[PDB]
């Protein structure tokens, strides 16, 4: 899991 | 252990902080693994500031560590500030 934020 | 990298980024309204992070799972010993950031957006807030890079280990946001926690927990604290947002970080050479 990656994540944008 | 690396060289301490600390910027405090400010959120536009209706836009992202500008980077992605991996990280942060449960591993066989029971920790979870560390909070890397794994990419940052071009022309984004994160990337014109300019301290942060890829690879960077994430060590706290404002005052919480992010040692040692889930992926959703770094992920909830990242979104959960509309203005400034003070992240520690390290990085080796
Ligand atoms: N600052
Ligand atoms: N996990």
């Amino acid at each position: 899991p990656e994540t944008s934020v | 252990a690396g060289s301490t990298i600390i910027t405090s980024l400010q959120r536009k309204e209706g836009h992202s902080l500008g980077f992605s992070i991996t990280g942060g799972f449960k591993q066989a010993d029971g920790q979870y693994s560390g909070i890397y950031i794994s990419k940052i957006a071009k022309d984004s807030i994160a990337a014109v500031d300019g301290k942060l890079s890829a690879g960077d280990i994430l060590l706290k946001i404002n005052d919480e560590s992010m040692t040692n926690v889930p992926h959703s927990r770094a992920v909830q604290m990242l979104r959960s500030e509309g203005k400034i947002i003070t992240i520690v970080a390290s990085r080796q050479q």
